[PDB]
RNA sequence: GAAGAUGAUCAGAUACCGUCGUAGUCUUAACCAUAAACUAUGCCGACUAGGGAUCGGGUGGUGUUUUUCUUAUGACCCACUCGGCACCUUACGAGAAAUCAAAGUCUUUGGGUUCUGGGGGGAGUAUGGUCGCAAGGCUGAAACUUAAAGGAAUUGACGGAA
């Protein structure tokens, strides 16, 4: 079986063998590297119930502040899912951020 | 730099960039700038990486730090070049 | 889905190509020179090549297409080339003053030339991209 | 080559390139005669008569092959100013 | 060897210097063109005009060596230019191609716009590249109007210029015209800027 | 790339080492060594064998082919050593007894 | 370490002539290296070449004809023993009509028909064809 | 039924082209195949080998048939040509022609002094394709061609009478080998001898010189 | 959370899933000496093609800002410089090809060295050595067997992949 990457784990490069993360779906032993790395980014509020939390609420303009979860993903959980989505082997040398 | 170079002579320009050593002849870009102190009227000839906490001749006034590699000439202090 | 056939449209094409004077807008008028030109076996498919150069007619009245600029067209073109709306003046004079060139295009030109028109700027590199 | 007393054998005897030396290939595809007209006095390119220049294709290939051009130029006298002996 | 006669006129270098055929290239430079003339601070480079002058006669030469005129096969793809090259071609009858270049055209005897020139000329190799790549298969010189990014592979007398487009390389293709009518034509004099005039070529207001 | 073997004006003894060393991967060279023929092999490392027939064994085909064989169980007269020997073209069984 | 000088500066010869360079700058510069430059040159493979005083060891810039097409260096250096040599030429060089096996020996470095014309043999160093 | 597209080809048409030689010498591209036809007379045709080619299907198998030829003479001209098609005399005359366009001169040279006329190759030279190595070490007189058959077949199609090989890799790809030979043979013309060092005038080709004559009215 | 209990599911399932959970996991004193200890790329050396970055040093910029007035450190900007954990094209160099700026300068075969391999299995076994508290390690066969074992990719077919 020849190499499907150049990098593989990716970062672990001139860097022995590293520190691991744990997954937040399955709880797998990832290293942090081999790791899809997705930044959750959400309001505390649900989109719809905006509306109701300001109709309720005391105060102008408010905190409505936002929670962050760095998620850490098993490769292979990742991909039943999660941003990984299975490329061609030509569209696999690009490592530009999606969309935008 | 590519085909015909023409090697022997390039231009000086070329020469500064590159290492001192990766030119034609080895030949080294530190100088012996001749620093005056502020206090006695006396000429040091200070090579400009001293690696020393350079005194005067005698008196303990300190003309130059040796930073790794191009002394700070410490405080207000002038000189000449070579 | 009334997708003009390929055949058809080639032969359209064809008919543009050869004849687009004696190709009046109007359907029937435009089917009779068809009939009167090329040799189609079936009625249909007359009326279907007749309708496809009555479009074509209509969309050339709105401005010309790609694979449709036989003789007539390139005239139209041409012409236009030739005698453009500009230019007035030269143009690309010595309009404005005399040249805001930078220090080094002037530096340039009195290496190269001996006596030319100069506005020598400051030349501001600019921070940030 | 020259067999017993001259007798020149072996034809398509070659083009051998400008820059480089290199022999020019019989399927050489990429390897080019560059034609250079003969100038004259106030306009004029005298009809019929070159400096013609042979390149061969690994020159090309590279992207040093307008250089090198440049340079056999301004050695025969169809340029000045342009390919410095030193860079 | 040379007349000593054309050394770039003054005019001509105004021309040139207004078209900013000169003040292209940016940040971005090539290893294999010493085309500089001193680095303009910060996102430039400015281009030794000289040179490039010298350049185009040579191409101008070559191309009138060609002895069959209808043969020097002119190319652009990239919008600003083909107006201008169309307007080349019609002066010196040397069938162009503006717009889509056929792949197979120098090669494949059957296509329709099957070429065979004797002689290409290009604007961008970076986007014409299809089209070098087309020409080094079959044994054809290639003239092209390089900016100091623009790959150079399977290129010959690369008239430096600038490339960010607009004015410039109209201006370009303009002066290689005159260049050519001034080697062998109807021109018999490097005075005079005659009835014919650089804005007939340039892009056009769509 | 050296490439692996000392290139020396003076490495021939280093040399010769490796290459006999190399020499016990060769099969038949370890063979001509070792004298597998002359402590095994039935025959004595030999052409042929006399032996006497113990009995007329049909032996079934590996594959592709199927059929039975007619092979002998022989027992070699100079070693003692017992092995099958097939039995070629039609009958010949027979003929062997 | 730099084993080999003179093998190192002949590989460098080679990648040059191989890229297509009119010319090569080597380091080390020895003896034997300059002697090979002449032998060379005799022949005719090479250009003008120059020696820079590097006030130290050397520092040679040898000018490529394009007639160069291999400048091999043979490992250790061998001892010939005449009848050998023609065998050496038969391993190394095309055709027994041209190139060479420049060889050190008593005499003086030099090519193996020289050599066979002195009637003096020794150490191999390189070839060129 | 001639007819010609290339203005070479025209050329040839007209009778301004003598012979391949200057074709050789201005490296000139011969898409069209009749050119060659014309210019030698003597191409003996000569097929190597068929192997039938399947790619696989939903359904069965699509079998074509990579027919390879060698064509030559005795001049020093030798074309290799493959071809795949399915029928088989149809791929055949493909290969053939594609042979015929290839046609590639060989410098034949001198075993060892210059006597008589040269029936060797001139240099020790060697080609290369995929895994086979193809080195033709010149001979001496009658020692004929020492070669694998369809390498001797290609060698006396060329007219090399004598030569040494050293077919190495996996000769028995024996396209591979063929194309690994062609190469080989190539490289003759391209290594440079002392005998080349003097320098030559580049002569204006027939397309420069004879361009009314081409291209089409 | 190997062991073990235990709750479902299936023709069954001491298997997942599920719940719990001694040994450990973690550590401290001794060993052991093995790994997909993998960049499945030995080391040293030289040379060959572009590009930007990126870390650590170090030069030059009347560059900018800091502001305690000139500042001077600091921190950038830009150019070059040497340095390790890193893209694109053609490859003429390579390579069976994936690919490779080295896995290049190799039938145009030789810069300097160490180590390893020689169809597959039998077998990392038998045996002896040796090393260990052991588990195991290093070392390491043959008999016998067999026409393929592999690699890379191509087209298919297929997949409780998208
Ligand atoms: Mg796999
Ligand atoms: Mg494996
Ligand atoms: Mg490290
Ligand atoms: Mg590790
Ligand atoms: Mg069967
Ligand atoms: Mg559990
Ligand atoms: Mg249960
Ligand atoms: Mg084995
Ligand atoms: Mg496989
Ligand atoms: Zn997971
Ligand atoms: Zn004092």
């Amino acid at each position: 079986m020849p190499k499907k990457r150049a990098s593989n784990g990716r970062n672990k490069k001139g860097r022995g063998h590293v520190k691991p993360v744990r997954c937040v779906n399955c709880s797998r032993s990832v290293p942090k590297d081999k790791a899809i790395k997705r930044m959750a980014i959400r309001n505390i509020v649900e989109a719809a119930a905006i509306r109701d939390l300001s109709e309720a609420s005391v105060y102008a303009e408010y905190a409505l502040p936002k929670t962050y979860n760095k998620l850490h993903y098993c490769i292979s959980c990742a991909i039943h899912a999660r941003i990984v989505r299975v490329r061609s082997r030509t569209d696999r040398r690009i490592r530009a951020p999606p969309q935008r | 730099m590519v085909l015909v170079q023409d090697l022997l002579h390039p231009t000086a320009a070329s020469e500064a960039r590159k290492h001192k050593l990766k030119t034609l002849v080895q030949s080294p870009r530190s100088h012996f700038l001749d620093v005056k102190c502020p206090g006695c009227l006396n000429i040091t000839t200070v090579f400009s990486h001293a690696q020393t906490a350079v005194t005067c001749e005698s008196c303990s006034t300190v003309l130059c730090t040796p930073t790794g590699g191009k002394a700070k000439l410490s405080e207000g202090t002038s000189f000449r070049r070579k | 889905g009334r997708v003009r056939t390929k055949t058809v449209k080639r032969a359209s094409k064809a008919l543009i190509e050869k004849y687009y004077p004696k190709l009046t807008m109007d359907f029937q008028t435009n089917k009779r020179l068809c009939d009167e030109i090329a040799t189609i076996q079936s009625k249909r498919l007359r009326n279907k090549i007749a309708g496809y150069t009555t479009h074509l007619m209509k969309r050339i009245q709105k401005g010309p297409v790609r694979g449709i600029s036989f003789k007539l067209q390139e005239e139209e073109r041409e012409r236009k080339d030739q005698y453009v709306p500009d230019v007035s003046a030269l143009d690309l004079s010595h309009s404005n003053d005399v040249l805001n060139v930078d220090t080094q295009t002037a530096e340039l030109v009195n290496s190269l030339g001996l006596k030319l028109p100069l506005s020598v700027s400051s030349v501001s590199a600019v921070r940030d991209r | 080559m020259e067999n017993d007393k001259g007798q020149l054998v072996e034809l398509y005897v070659p083009r051998k390139c400008s820059a480089t030396n290199r022999i020019i290939k019989a399927k050489d595809h990429s390897s080019v005669q560059i034609n250079i007209a003969q100038v004259d006095e106030e306009g004029r390119a005298i009809p019929g008569e070159y400096v013609t220049y042979a390149l061969s294709g690994y020159i090309r290939a590279r992207g040093e092959a307008d250089d090198s051009l440049n340079r056999l130029a301004q050695q025969d006298g169809l340029l000045k100013n342009v390919w410095s002996y030193s860079r | 060897s040379l007349p000593s006669t054309f050394d770039l006129t003054s005019e001509d270098a105004q021309l040139l210097l207004a078209a900013r055929v000169h003040l292209g290239a940016k940040n971005v430079q090539v290893h294999q063109e010493p085309y500089v003339y001193k680095a303009r601070p910060d996102g430039v480079n400015v281009i030794n005009v000289g040179k490039t002058w010298e350049k185009i006669v040579l191409a101008a030469r070559i191309i009138a060596a060609i002895p069959n005129p209808e043969d020097v096969v002119a190319i652009s793809s990239r919008t600003y230019g083909q107006r201008a090259v169309l307007k080349y071609a019609a002066h010196t009858g040397a069938t162009p191609i503006a717009g889509r270049f056929t792949p197979g055209s120098f090669t494949n005897y059957i296509t329709r716009s099957f070429k065979e020139p004797r002689l290409v000329i290009v604007t961008d190799p970076r986007s014409d590249a299809q089209a070098i790549k087309e020409s080094s298969y079959v044994n054809i010189p290639v003239i092209a109007l390089t900016d100091l990014d623009s790959p150079s592979e399977y290129v010959d007398v690369a008239i430096p210029c600038n490339n960010r487009g607009k004015h410039s390389i109209g201006l370009i293709w303009y002066l290689l015209a005159r260049e050519v009518l001034r080697l062998r034509g109807a021109l018999p004099d490097r005075t005079q800027p005659w009835a014919i005039m650089p804005d007939l070529y340039f892009y056009r207001n769509p | 790339m050296g490439k692996g073997k000392p290139r020396g004006l003076n490495s021939a003894r280093k040399l010769r080492v490796h290459r006999r060393n190399n020499r016990w991967a060769e099969t038949t060279y370890k063979k001509r060594l070792l004298g597998t023929a002359f402590k095994s092999s039935p025959f004595g490392g030999s052409s042929h064998a006399k032996g006497i027939v113990l009995e007329k064994i049909g032996i079934e085909s590996k594959q592709p082919n199927s059929a039975i064989r007619k092979c002998v169980r022989v027992q070699l007269i100079k070693n003692g050593k017992k092995v099958t020997a097939f039995v070629p073209n039609d009958g010949c069984l027979n003929f062997v007894d | 370490t730099r084993t080999s000088v003179l093998a190192d500066a002949l590989n460098a010869i080679n990648n040059a002539e191989k890229t297509g360079k009119r010319q090569v700058l080597i380091r080390p510069s020895s003896k034997v290296i300059i002697k090979f430059l002449q032998v060379m040159q005799k022949h005719g493979y090479i250009g003008e070449f120059e020696y820079i005083d590097d006030h130290r060891s050397g520092k040679i810039v040898v000018q490529l004809n394009g007639r160069l097409n291999k400048c091999g260096v043979i490992s250790p250096r061998f001892n010939v023993k005449i009848a050998d040599v023609e065998k050496w030429t038969a391993n190394l060089l095309p055709a027994r009509q041209f190139g060479y096996v420049i060889l050190t020996t008593s005499a003086g470095i030099m090519d193996h028909e020289e050599a066979h014309r002195k009637h003096v043999s020794g150490k191999i160093l390189g070839f060129v064809y | 039924g001639w007819v010609p597209v290339t203005k070479l080809g025209r050329l040839v048409k007209a009778g301004k082209i003598s012979s391949i030689e200057e074709i050789f010498l201005h490296s000139l591209p011969v898409k069209e195949f009749q050119i060659i036809d014309q210019l030698l007379p003597n191409l003996k045709d000569e097929v190597m080998n068929i192997k039938p080619v399947q790619k696989q299907t939903r359904a069965g198998q699509r079998t074509r048939f990579k027919a390879v030829v060698v064509v030559g003479d005795s001049n020093g001209h030798v074309g290799l040509g493959i071809k795949t098609a399915k029928e088989v005399a149809g791929a055949i005359r493909a290969g053939i022609i594609i042979a015929k366009l290839s046609v590639i001169p060989i410098r034949r040279g001198y075993w060892g002094t210059n006597l008589g006329q040269p029936h060797s190759l001139a240099t020790k030279t060697s080609g290369k394709c995929g895994s086979v190595s193809v080195r033709l070490i010149p001979a001496p007189r009658g020692s004929g061609i020492v070669a694998s058959p369809a390498v001797k077949k290609l060698m006396q199609l060329a007219g090399v009478e004598d030569v040494y090989t050293s077919s190495t890799g996996s000769t028995r790809t024996l396209e591979n080998t063929l194309k690994a030979a062609f190469v080989a043979i190539g490289n003759t013309y391209g290594f440079l001898t002392p005998n080349l060092w003097e320098v030559q005038a580049l002569t204006p080709s027939p397309m420069d010189v004879y361009a009314d004559y081409a291209t089409a009215s």
